[PDB]
Order: C-alpha cells, then structure tokens, then sequence
C-alpha cells in the first residue's frame, strides 16, 4: 500500500521551508503536510514534498507523542543546525 | 479553533 520517502529540504532566505503544518498529540490527528508552497525549498527539491504526506520522523526523531508546537519548534530547529537541512521521512499513500 | 502551522 503506502510507502515512505526521505526528504531533504533547506530553508530559503526567510528561514522558511515552504510547507504547512496540521496535527499532532494535542490536536486529534496525525502530523500531516496541509499546503506545499509552490516553487519553495520543499516543492523544488528531489525528492519532493506533496500535500497529505504525513509526517513519521524529523531528522530522525521520532514524533507520534509530541504536540503540534513541538513538532513546530523541531521543524525551526534543524535550521540552525549541524548542515542547516531538514530531513523528513514522511508516509506517503 | 483547529491548527495550521506555516513554516
């Protein structure tokens, strides 16, 4: 059935990825992908991110128990980090 | 009420 994609995405020059964000723990729904921004880092690179990818790991971290403001501040985070990229795998249907 | 996070 569904099937899981490693993405690599660097922020543009406002710190930003070009993706939406919904879900989480405290919300009642899995960390779901809601709007990728057209011509953004995540629409541009290769693979790419689509719209409805949920989310299974940020740069390996697993995430099924934290809120959504915790999954937004791990997002933020891989910016300023080791070599400033965001990895992502994502379950994809 | 239900969130959406752009980032």
């Amino acid at each position: 059935d569904s099937y899981l994609v490693l993405i690599r995405i660097t922020p543009d020059e406002d710190g930003k990825f070009g993706f939406n964000l919904k879900g989480g723990v405290d919300q009642k729904m899995p960390l779901v992908v809601s709007r990728i921004n057209p011509e953004s880092p995540a629409d541009t690179c290769i693979p790419k991110l689509n719209e409805g990818d949920q989310i299974v790991l940020i740069n390996g971290r697993d995430i099924s128990e934290h809120t959504h403001d915790q999954v937004v501040m791990f997002i933020k985070a891989s910016r300023e980090s080791h070599s400033r990229e965001l990895a992502l795998v994502i379950r994809r249907r | 009420t239900r969130r959406e996070t752009q980032l």
